[PDB]
Parts: structure tokens; sequence; C-alpha cells
């Protein structure tokens, strides 16, 4: 009996087999129909053909908001990509903290009723990130297409007085960049061309350590600009877009958003713990998902959590190169022990108690 | 945001911490552990938990991961017992043994009802403590260790 390990991204699954050391499926969380008004594609192929769809993201900032299309994103997983039976595998899901309760009752009442699991859990994703990272003991920044969130750890135990959590990441981050880009007299409006906008942010954006000296030299000359070519051909050229569009992540207000930056809220859920924990919170920052992949985050965050905290406080972020998988990654260590699986759900429990057994199950 | 209707409003409570003792009591290494006083020793084998006999206490394989339980007698009680439980990753182990020998130390510090106090063990940084439980001469490191449990996808 194999686990299926299923971490669904606001923006991509990632699926596949405990023990394995990668997920065997990874492909966008969107269904598409026909942009004109089969009915609709999946995945990678509605990604393929999206010049004639529209494309919609069932999961928005963590939480499904479409159960009709998620569903086919789930079916399509376990039937078409890893080709499963999935009345034969229990099955790991995973979620943002600070969700709404109900999003994970639902998940359970699909996956049983829908899918006929015969077992399932839902984890917490930072969790399985510092598990990831072989710790016990740390801070996880974990940021996806939808949220933000910052979970402090200790012993094992994630502390819910001090985690936080923001409704920005990689998907408003494309929205800003699109944005931004009308600027140079680019029009990128439509869901295709936003999924055009989200390939350059991955390829050419970085954060810049000094935001202000940045602006400057992007001024000064060309030296930071660079080329993109689009589908059909054209190309374009991007230069301060490239640093301003990851700089809301520290200053939410360029996307209109009173909230601290994602240095000011790791320091916030620091300062959150007991006072004896902080210095190995603040030697143990570990950041997981995709929208921390921009190069220069992590010197960047280095240095503004240095200016946030006391004078002499060691500071580390620890930025594996994996992150993009850790969370996946995570689950299928844990879900290959059978202590951690002694703690799912079984068909038989979930036949008995219902949904509200999810609550009493999944830590 | 409002916790009590979020997916965390159980974290923290007893009722956790009570669904994670049961779960660490399917773990056959850990029974008869902590009884009395001294060093045990189990190391990370394809996600299970190996016991290592004790005439190989302190050698330790660069390849893997092991967790290593201290028993001692606190201050307070010289009767009773208490723990410091390290988790040593060597400098060559593969993550699925870190990462299990990370989840493995909190569900044995479960097993002892919260008792343990963890310390994670990197090679060349392990701490004072770690330092101190092996005789002049004890602790060293060796070459190799046994093969990750990952399967790799190509
Ligand atoms: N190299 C990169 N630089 C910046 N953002 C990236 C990079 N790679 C991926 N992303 C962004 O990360 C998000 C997807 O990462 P992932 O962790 O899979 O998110 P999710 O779990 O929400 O699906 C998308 O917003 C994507 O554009
Ligand atoms: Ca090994
Ligand atoms: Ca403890
Ligand atoms: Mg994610």
């Amino acid at each position: 009996t194999t686990a299926l390990v299923c971490d669904n991204g606001s923006g991509l699954v990632k699926a596949g087999f405990a023990g394995d050391d990668a997920p065997r499926a990874v492909f966008p969380s969107i269904v598409g129909r026909p942009r004109h008004q089969k009915d609709s594609y999946v995945g990678d192929e509605a990604q393929s053909k999206r010049g004639i769809l529209t494309l919609k993201y069932p999961i928005e900032h963590g939480i499904i908001t479409n159960w009709d299309d998620m569903e086919k994103i789930w079916h399509h997983t376990f039937y078409n990509e890893l080709r499963v039976a999935p009345e034969e595998h229990p099955t790991l899901l995973t979620e943002a903290p600070l969700n709404p309760k109900a999003n994970r009752e639902k998940m359970t009442q699909i996956m049983f009723e829908t899918f006929n699991v015969p077992a399932m859990y839902v984890a917490i994703q930072a969790v399985l990130s510092l598990y990831a990272s072989g710790r016990t003991t740390g801070i996880v920044l974990d940021s996806g297409d939808g949220v933000t969130h910052n979970v402090p750890i200790y012993e094992g135990y994630a502390l819910p007085h001090a985690i936080m959590r923001l409704d920005l990441a990689g998907r408003d981050l494309t929205d800003y960049l699109m944005k931004i880009l009308t600027e140079r007299g680019y029009s990128f409006v439509t869901t295709a061309e936003r999924e055009i906008v989200r390939d350059i942010k991955e390829k050419l954006c970085y954060v810049a350590l000094d935001f202000e000296n940045e602006m400057a030299t992007a001024a000064s000359s060309s030296s930071l600009e660079k080329s993109y070519e689009l589908p059909d051909g054209q190309v374009i050229t991007i230069g301060n877009e490239r640093f301003r569009c990851p700089e809301t992540l520290f200053q939410p207000s360029f996307i209109g958003m009173e909230s601290a930056g994602i240095h000011e809220t790791t320091y916030n859920s620091i300062m959150k713990c007991d006072i004896d924990i902080r210095k190995d919170l603040y030697a143990n920052n570990v950041l997981s998902g995709g929208t921390t992949m921009y190069p220069g985050i992590a010197d960047r965050m280095q240095k503004e959590i240095t200016a946030l905290a006391p004078s002499t406080m060691k500071i580390k972020i620890i930025a594996p190169p994996e992150r993009k998988y850790s969370v996946w990654i995570g689950g299928s260590i844990l879900a290959s022990l059978s202590t951690f699986q002694q703690m799912w759900i079984s068909k038989q429990e979930y036949d008995e108690a219902g949904p509200s057994i999810v609550h009493r199950k999944c830590f | 945001y409002n916790i009590a209707d979020s997916n965390i409003a159980n974290l923290g409570t007893e009722l956790e911490k009570k669904v994670k003792l049961e779960a660490s009591q399917h773990e056959d290494a850990w029974k008869g552990a902590g009884k009395q006083v001294g060093v045990e020793i189990w190391r990370i084998q394809q996600f299970k938990v190996v016991p290592v006999p004790k005439k190989h206490h302190g050698s330790f394989y660069t390849g893997d991961s092991y967790i290593v339980l201290s028993t001692y007698h606190p201050k307070t009680n010289p009767d009773k017992l208490a723990y410091d439980v390290h988790f040593w990753l060597g400098a060559f182990t593969t993550q699925d043994e870190a990462g299990t020998a990370a989840y493995k130390t909190v569900e044995l510090d479960d097993y002892l009802g919260g008792l343990p106090v963890q310390y994670r063990e990197v090679q060349g940084y392990e701490s004072e403590r770690f330092l101190s439980l092996f005789p002049k001469g004890g602790l060293r490191i060796l070459d190799g260790g046994v093969e990750t449990g990952f399967h790799h996808v190509e």
C-alpha cells in the first residue's frame, strides 16, 4: 500500500507517491473553457490550448472557491496524470494555516464520498517544509501563488498564537507586473496573457537589495534591462519592473494593501513567541514555496530582519534549492512513516463521524 | 484572523497532544526506552528507527541520521529521570533520513510526555551537551552510511 501525496497549491498541483524524492506530476491548477461562449480542459492541456480558452483557478488565496472545478482537478490528478485508482491509496493533502474550517471539511467529504479513498490526512504546509529541512524548531516563511504564511514551530509543535498570514503571494505579483507593464505601452489583460506575464515574472524578476538605489541604477543606464520573446515572436524589454514587482512583498502598498511586508510579518511572528526561543527562530528562518524563489530575496530578508532585530541577534535565512517542492517532500517523508499514518482518518471513521472528524485527527 | 473559525483552532490543545501520544505508541523502538540513566541510540534506515548496538555508541556514519536519548537524574530529584534528546545529522545524510530523524525525535518526546529537551546536532556543529555524552575518544565519525529510503524520480 503506497500513499499518495498531493499538495494542492493555489497555482500548481504537486502530486506523487510517498517515498519518492519529488512529485511525479506538477501541473497548473486551472480549468479552461471556451473563451467564445469538449466542455473543459484541465492543467497542462488547458495551458497548451489557452489561445482559445478562458482560464480559471479553483483555488484563490489557498481556499477552494469553485468546488465543481476542484473536483475536476482532483479527478484529473488521479486518473489522467498519476493514472491510479484513488480507492486504492491513502491520500495526504495540504493546506495553508488560518483557512476557514469548512475548507478541509469539504476536502474530507469529497475525498471519501466522491473518490472513496481508504484513508486521508490534511497537513499544514509550513510544518511539512520544516521537517523537509531536517528541523523541529524554526520559523517557516511559505509563499506560493495564493498565500504567504509564517509559522513558528518549537520542538515539533506549531505555535498557533504566533502564526501569521497574508493573502498576498505569487498571483498578486503576476497581476501587479501585468499592470506596471502597461507603463511601457504593453497590454497584458486576458487570462491567457496573465500566464505569459507569470512566465516573464519567473524568468526575469529579482529582489533588489536596496530598492531606491536600484531604481536610480535603472534610470542611469540600460544595464538592468532584459528582453523577452512573446509566444507570437514579438520581443519586449523590461527594466525596473524586474524588481518593482517582487518589491511588493516588502511594500504591500504597491498594490494598495496596508499590510506589513514579509520581513515585518516574520519579525512580528517571532516577537509573538516566548522570548527564550526567539534566538532559535531567528537562526532558523526557512523559506518555502515558489514565491520565495526570486534571486536576492534571502539577502534582502537577511538585511531587513537585521534592521528590525536586536543589534546582536544572530540571523540566518535557510533557502533550500528545492523549496518549490519542500512541502511535497516533507509530506512524502511523513507519509512514509507508519506512526504518522496511524493518525489518518479511515473510511469507516468518516462513515461514522462525518467531516467534523478532520478537526479531531489532523493537526 | 479568527483562529477559532479556522483550521488551526485545535492546535496547542490537549486533544492534539492526546492524538500524538497515541501515535507514538505504535513505534517498537520506544518500548523500554528511557527507563534508566544512560544513552540510547537509534539510526534511521530507510525510514525505520533501528537500534544501534551499545558497542557502537559514539560512532556515527557521516552519511546517516541518528536519534540519541540521554536519560539522567535531574537536580530536583536523584531518584527520578529527565531527558535530553539529540538528533544527529551527518554531513552527507539524505533529506529523507534527516526529516525522519526530526519527526521521530518529536515522536519520542511525545512518548515521554513532552519531558525531553530537543537538540539538533549537525556534524561539525555538535553542542557542548552532545560533546559531553561520550568518553574521551568516544565520538568518532565513520565513512559511508546506509542507502536513502527515497526512490529517485528521474
Ligand atoms: N523563479 C521564480 N521566481 C518568482 N516566482 C516564482 C518562481 N517560480 C515560481 N514562482 C511563483 O511561485 C508560484 C508557484 O509556486 P508554488 O509554490 O507551486 O505555489 P502553489 O503552492 O501556490 O501552487 C507562482 O506564483 C509562480 O509564478
Ligand atoms: Ca544514509
Ligand atoms: Ca519536549
Ligand atoms: Mg503552496
